[PDB]
RNA sequence: GGCCCAUUCGGGUCUUGUAAUUGGAAUGAGUACAAUGUAAAUACCUUAACGAGGAACAAUUGGAGGGCAAGUCUGGUGCCAG
């Protein structure tokens, strides 16, 4: 057993980098869930926060923070399904990806193009869920798509991820016995630190607006580039506090930061144990 | 509007 | 003129590389062979 | 073939004589060339015995 | 030699 | 009490010092010589100055990670803003000034927002140099100065690669497609992030042109990033024989004058049989005729070919996606495609007729 | 666009800093009130050193020569030969190019031509004996300062083949939170063109000073002899002072002219290094710069660095201004917790550099 | 040869012989690589040119012995392990495009 | 707006350039250019650069007269040449 | 014309080949009526209908050896060797 014990113990040695990750507070983890138009997506971010938060989510928009552990928010965003562009840019920021799948019409090209866009620009942690499970009277061809699915998902993300199943929707939203042990899937994950990200420092945007001066686009007339306030959560590196950092807001241009002035945690997460049901916040 | 996966995608024999 | 120059030029750049691949060749054979007999010499031990 | 690829070791084909070039029939590439060579030597090889 | 390949200079206007 | 004397800006170094209590000379000052006698003519003053591996590398990260906390644990207002400043999960507000007014007018909150924070490198301008890859699932090759969309770092831009080969490590020359099923070398003029960063590249990012194949192109990663590339691409310059004689020919047309063959003398030439060759000197009444000299004797049947090498420039085009500042924010247009511009405008693909291969069949060869 | 600079005070700092950190800078004001203005010929060989080294870096000189403008580019190296001029010596061109030198797409190979000393600038063994061990510790192993020949003034003469060969990433992080032991103290006494008694007399003199404290005292000697002797008589002294658990040295250097006494000149160089310990703490008074420039741009962490009291001047902190002024970077100086001196340990946290020409 | 394993992980420094202008040779198909358990340098190979460009820096291969069936012509004996995997992806895989090296 | 006369402009080197790319190639940039292709001396304007056989005949300047001179002023000040001996 | 032996010269033997055309039969994976089974449902068992020509309804893995270009690189006693 003793060459067995050396050839186990190699395994734990990898190249030792840097975190650069805090452990007092740190942002809470951008899940991007990818999927072609016509599967899960929305239903599924409103079953996992109505799991999560106790709260109807109807009509989302946006990214969602939700705290869903002692220790552990997280951001939910959906990608719009058509933009390549959207595709690219949650590929190269997102921290989890719940990978959408049409069980009953198989893989498709949406996700296998996120699925190589994320594998070039730094893989993140990738749980898979395959939905339509209302093949045919035939169980005996759901179980053998089931296993097909499950091996070619094995050949894109490492040899042993998670494919979740999801059964037919139930009420507007998926069963909660399925959403219930996919947020215990969720909740533990034990993430890596990734390279761009953790010598870069970016940050996704829940909230928009213009602070310009309406009389003076009266005077101007509607052409006037125009200030911004963008506020979120920032991750990465320590993002420094004077004005003039440059800035890439990836899909508008290239900008140079004016003021910053850091918020109060707006969903924080609070101070064995268990998670109150007056804790489990959503932002 | 399914753009629907073809044969060396699906069966990887490269 | 450039005939002269651009040949000896040339001449000296070849005779660098040629130098530097045979260095870079017998140090990995010496310093990496001598390390291979000595696991073959204290494998035979076994 | 032990770490080469099918597609890689293809088939180069080999190009033809010029059309305005045409009246000197067949441009003859090395094999041609060779076969012409070694032809010429050897017939000066006896020659010059 | 030396210009081919330079993509600077200084700009003398002295 | 010092150091907001230091960083406090409107008030004189000397100042500071004076209320504490230039490097062209590089020396520092001292007294004079007599003051520095009489001081240090005793010696007690200084007599006291005088007299596994993996979790150890994880050791000392986690050491500097501790010295890094116990160092941070300081004033308040210098931890939290100015020397290090907001570190992660901080939620702030951020003000851009002259942000556009169609991301303003056209905000739809499908799409995300996102920021990021440019180096001093990405912020630069200029050549990168990558080696790139068809994609294996990618059906059509790729074509040099064709535009694809990079998504290198933070950045999605169009630009022109130009594809190229060191052959044998000799040059670095330019193909004019990407390989089959390898890598090559490319360099295009977009913004210089670091090396060793890996990039995506796409042909189509719209979806009226989606089609039903694979979109992502291209793949690779950063080598090198540069101001300036030095790139060719191989011209041959034919002429044929008109005149041959024993291990010697006259070699009608690669040249216009005698002033250009002057210019190209003693260049090394070979017949496409591989028959070495020199061109040695210019004929003096036909005018681009020249005398060169061969191993052996060539035929009426061959071409001489002097194999020079012309540098060819990368395209210093750039433009940046600014999908969110469209009404659509799908359906972004940039430069086309060779192939649809000439499906556009219906021009034919070019054909040299003399370029396209055959069926060659030898006759036998025989000899007198 | 343009970081704006106002004088011409830290010259070679500026450009430098500038190329380190990528921004476009102007200087402004070059002795504009003055009878000769303008820039002069060795800040303006200077700047064409600078255009040797780096590549697609824009200087932009006025009419009037009192403004320069540095947009700067990616530092490139390679191998080149610099005839600076007789204004300065070598040293004034080697001292700055210890900044830029590992950071290079090739490796830095140059050799400078002209005088070898100065009274007011760096020399050949205050270059290699006391500048090169703070970079062998800050992260270089492969750096060396050749003497092919050298000359003194005013003729000089003297060629200098600086040679760095490593290409770190970024300099690691210093942690000096000691006094180091100054375990022996050697030196060098060097002399051209003139009688080889004179570099005994310099060491005699030197250790006549340096007798009375008990360590141990070794001054090598050098006469130089032949064509590497240069065009001029010349003659110096450089002492260091070694702490060799650490690598740490502390330095001090003159050079003697028409009328000075040897003894005068040894004595005088050995109460300076002696004074230079008095007012050193973990580096020296000129070695100080480059080691909190490396510690600006080091990794993303906090690097800390023993300073002593008398450290602090008027060109300490218009150092410190300029860092803040190009890449808005601190330094906090929190003082130690023992009371028998005044020293402060300047932590920098410094930025996030990389050197992004080297090819991977 | 590691010690008591059958394959090490390893760290890439640089790929050695990157200025060899042979095609295929073995000097250019020659890795350099930092073990991770003891922490020492040893120089491995790569089963072609065409996989060379798997590897860049520092990218967490994993390599076996190399088992040379005889005295080979262009070898240079010395050289005594092999890279198998890179970045946790077998790169015969790599070579012939069945898996994406992950970043 | 802004952004609109950034876009024309880009929309301006887009159109030039997607017509290069359409159009007629640079003659330099082909291979085989024959006489018959080119510029009539568009060669001489060039600079282009290739290779050569042998290096050629040396050009005798004052100071390799001067090297080979002092040579044998060396060699014939201390006599040491090279003739025959008598049998 | 294929095949076999043999270090060599050579010897031994014999209906053997071909991206050549072509023909109608077979059914199985799959898709599916059911009924049976069973508290009920699944599964086994029984079973009508459809289901093959690249039978594309598209099994791999590893090894041995070539051959090609107006191609590229290196050496040097032309045209060669690598
Ligand atoms: N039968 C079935 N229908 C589902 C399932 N999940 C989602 N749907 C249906 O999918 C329909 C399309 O809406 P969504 O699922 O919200 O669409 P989406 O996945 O967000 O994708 P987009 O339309 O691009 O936003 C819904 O009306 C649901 O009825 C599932 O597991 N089974
Ligand atoms: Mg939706």
């Amino acid at each position: 057993t003793m060459q067995r014990s050396s050839d186990v113990n190699e395994r734990k040695l990898h190249v030792p980098m840097v975190d650069r990750t805090p452990e007092d507070d740190p942002p809470p983890f951008i899940v991007a869930v990818v999927g072609p138009p016509g599967t899960g997506k929305t239903t599924l971010i409103r079953s996992l926060v109505r799991r999560m938060t106790k709260s109807t989510l109807n009509d989302i928009q946006g990214p969602i923070t939700v705290v869903s552990g002692k220790h552990r928010r997280l951001t939910f965003l959906e990608c719009p399904a058509d933009d390549l562009n959207a595709m690219i840019d949650i590929a190269k920021i997102a921290d989890l990806v719940l990978l959408l799948i049409d069980g009953n019409f198989g893989f498709e090209m949406e996700t296998m193009e996120f699925l190589n866009i994320a594998q070039h620009h730094g893989m993140p942690r990738v749980l898979g869920v395959a939905t339509h499970l209302d093949l045919f009277k035939s169980q005996s061809t759901l179980r053998a798509s089931k296993k097909r699915l499950k091996h070619r998902f094995w050949t894109e993300v490492y040899q042993g991820a998670k494919l979740f199943y999801l059964s037919g929707v139930i009420n507007g939203r998926y069963p909660d016995r399925e959403i219930l042990n996919l947020s215990r899937f969720i909740s533990v994950m034990k993430f890596r630190p990734l390279k761009w990200r953790n010598e870069h420092p970016y940050m996704l945007a829940d909230r928009f607006t213009d602070l310009t001066h309406p009389e003076l686009i009266e005077t101007q007339g509607l052409q006037i580039d125009r200030k911004v306030a963008i506020y979120g959560y920032l991750h990465g590196t320590p993002l420094p506090s004077a004005p003039g950092t440059r800035v890439h807001i990836a899909g508008v241009g290239d900008f140079s930061v004016a003021q910053i002035e850091k918020l109060p945690d707006p969903c924080p997460t609070p101070f064995r144990k268990r998670l109150d049901d007056k804790d489990k916040l959503i932002y | 509007g399914k753009r629907a996966i073809n044969y060396q995608i699906l069966k990887n024999k490269g | 003129f450039e005939a002269r120059q651009r040949i000896e030029e040339k001449n000296k750049e070849s005779s660098d590389y040629h130098a530097k691949m045979a260095h870079i060749v017998n140090t990995i054979n010496t310093e990496e062979g001598a390390e291979k007999n000595k696991y073959e010499r204290e494998r035979k031990l076994r | 073939a032990k770490l080469v690829h099918d597609v890689q070791k293809k088939q180069h084909r080999e190009r033809s004589q010029l059309t305005s070039r045409s009246r000197y029939g067949f441009l003859e590439k090395h094999k041609d060339y060779v076969k012409r060579a070694q032809d010429f030597h050897r017939k000066q090889s006896t020659l010059k015995v | 030699k030396m210009m081919k390949n330079k993509r600077g200079g200084v700009i003398d206007k002295r | 009490n010092i150091g907001k004397l230091i960083y406090m800006d409107n008030i004189s170094p000397e100042e500071c010092i004076r209320r504490w209590r230039d490097l062209e000379k590089f020396v520092p000052y001292f007294d004079t010589f007599e003051k520095l006698a009489k001081k240090w003519k005793s010696v007690d003053a200084i007599k006291e100055r005088f007299l596994t591996w993996y979790e150890l590398q994880k050791a000392k990260i986690s050491k500097q990670l501790e010295i890094n906390n116990i160092e941070y644990q300081e004033m308040t207002p210098e931890q939290r803003q100015r020397i290090e400043g907001f570190k992660a999960g901080s939620y702030v507000r951020i003000v851009f000034e002259k942000v556009p007014m169609e991301f303003v007018k056209n905000f739809n909150p499908k799409f995300p927002i996102v920021m990021g924070g440019l180096l001093p490198t990405e912020i630069k301008f200029g050549i990168v140099k990558a080696r790139l890859r068809r994609h294996r699932w990618h059906k059509k090759i790729l074509k040099t100065n064709d535009p694809l969309v990079l998504s290198l770092g933070w950045r999605r831009f169009q630009t022109l690669p130009i594809y190229t080969t060191t052959d044998s490590r000799t040059r670095t020359r330019m193909l004019k497609y990407t390989p089959e099923h390898t890598y090559c070398n490319a360099a295009f003029y977009g913004p210089l992030c670091s090396p060793n960063t890996p990039f995506c590249g796409v042909q189509i990012v719209a979806n009226s042109d989606t089609g039903n194949g694979f979109r992502i192109a291209a793949t690779g990663i950063v080598e090198e990033i540069d101001v300036n590339i030095e790139i060719v691409k191989k011209l041959k310059l034919v002429g044929f024989p008109y005149k041959i004689f024993k291990n010697t020919a006259f070699i009608k047309d690669m040249f216009s004058s005698a002033m250009e063959v002057a210019r190209f003398e003693g260049a090394q030439i070979k017949t496409v049989s591989g028959i070495r060759g020199e061109i040695k000197r210019a004929l003096s009444k036909p005018e681009g005729h020249y005398r060169a000299a061969f191993e052996d004797k060539i035929l009426m049947s061959d071409i001489v070919i002097l194999r020079s090498w012309y540098p060819v420039r990368v395209k210093k085009f750039y433009n940046p996606v600014t999908s969110l500042l469209l009404k659509e924010k799908t359906e972004w247009k940039g430069l086309r495609l060779t192939g649809q511009i000439r499906a556009a405008m219906n021009l034919e693909t070019p054909s040299n007729p003399d370029s396209a291969y055959h069926k060659i069949e030898r006759v036998e060869r025989h000899f007198n | 666009k343009y970081t704006t600079f106002q004088g011409s005070q830290n010259f070679r700092l500026r450009i430098v800093l500038a190329t380190l950190s990528g921004k476009p800078i102007k200087i402004e004001k070059i002795r504009s009130g003055d009878l000769n203005p303008g820039l002069k010929d060795y800040e303006v060989s200077f700047l064409r050193l600078i255009e040797s080294v780096t590549n697609g870096s824009v200087i932009e000189i006025s009419y009037t020569g009192t403004t320069v403008i540095y947009r700067p580019g990616i530092i490139v190296g390679g191998a080149s030969t610099h005839i600076c001029p007789s204004s300065k010596p070598v040293g004034y061109f080697v001292e700055p190019m210890l900044y830029l030198a590992p950071f290079s797409k090739k490796k830095f190979s140059i050799l400078f031509k002209g005088i070898t000393a100065s009274h007011n600038d760096a020399g050949i063994e205050a270059i290699k004996w006391g500048l090169m061990p703070v970079m062998e510790k800050f992260g270089v192993r492969e750096c060396a300062l050749h003497t092919l020949k050298r000359g003194s003034p005013p003729l000089g003469g003297g060629e200098v083949h600086l040679v760095v060969d490593s290409l770190i990433a970024q300099p690691i992080t210093m942690h000096e939170i000691d006094r180091p032991i100054i375990s022996s103290i050697t030196g060098v006494a060097y002399s051209t063109r003139v009688s080889p008694s004179l570099v005994n007399r310099m060491i005699d003199g030197a250790k006549k000073v340096l007798k009375n404290l008990q360590c141990e005292v070794n001054i090598t000697a050098d006469v130089w002899r032949g064509e590497n002797s240069g065009k001029s008589p010349g003659w110096g002294i450089t002492l260091v002072a070694q702490s060799k658990q650490k690598g740490w040295s502390y330095f001090a250097e003159d050079i003697g002219d028409a009328g000075s006494i040897p003894e005068e000149l040894g004595e005088k160089v050995a109460c300076q290094l002696l004074e230079e310990i008095s007012k050193s703490a973990a580096v020296g008074r000129n070695q100080l710069p480059l080691a909190i420039v490396y510690m600006v741009i080091g990794k993303e962490d906090i690097g800390r660095l023993r300073i002593n009291k008398e450290q602090i001047d008027e060109r300490f902190i218009i150092l410190l201004r300029d860092i803040k002024k190009i890449f808005n970077t601190e330094v906090f100086l929190k003082p130690v917790d023992e009371a028998d001196n005044e020293d402060m340990i300047a932590t920098i946290k410094g930025i996030g550099f990389t050197n992004t020409s080297k090819k991977i | 040869p590691f010690g008591g394993s059958s394959h090490a992980k390893g760290i890439v420094l640089e790929k050695l012989g990157i200025e060899s202008k042979q095609p295929n040779s073995a000097i250019r198909k020659c890795v350099r690589v930092q073990l991770i358990k003891n922490g020492k340098k040893v120089t491995a190979f790569v089963p072609n040119d065409g996989c060379l460009n798997f590897v860049d820096e520092n990218d967490e291969v994993l390599l076996a012995g190399f088992g040379r069936k005889g005295k080979a012509k262009g070898d240079i004996p010395g050289v005594r392990f092999k890279v198998v995997k890179v970045s946790g992806v077998s790169l015969l895989a790599l070579w012939k495009e069945k898996k994406e090296k992950p970043r | 707006s802004s952004f609109e006369k950034q876009q024309i402009e880009i929309r301006k080197q887009i159109e030039q350039l997607e017509n290069e790319a359409v159009a007629e190639k640079k003659w330099s940039l082909k291979g085989e250019v024959k006489a018959k292709d080119r510029p009539e001396d568009a060669l001489l304007t060039e600079e282009l650069e290739f290779d050569r056989t042998a290096k050629p005949v040396p050009v005798i300047t004052s100071e390799v007269t001067e090297s080979l001179e002092d040579m044998i002023r060396r060699r014939i000040q201390d006599s040491n040449f090279d003739d025959l001996q008598r049998r």
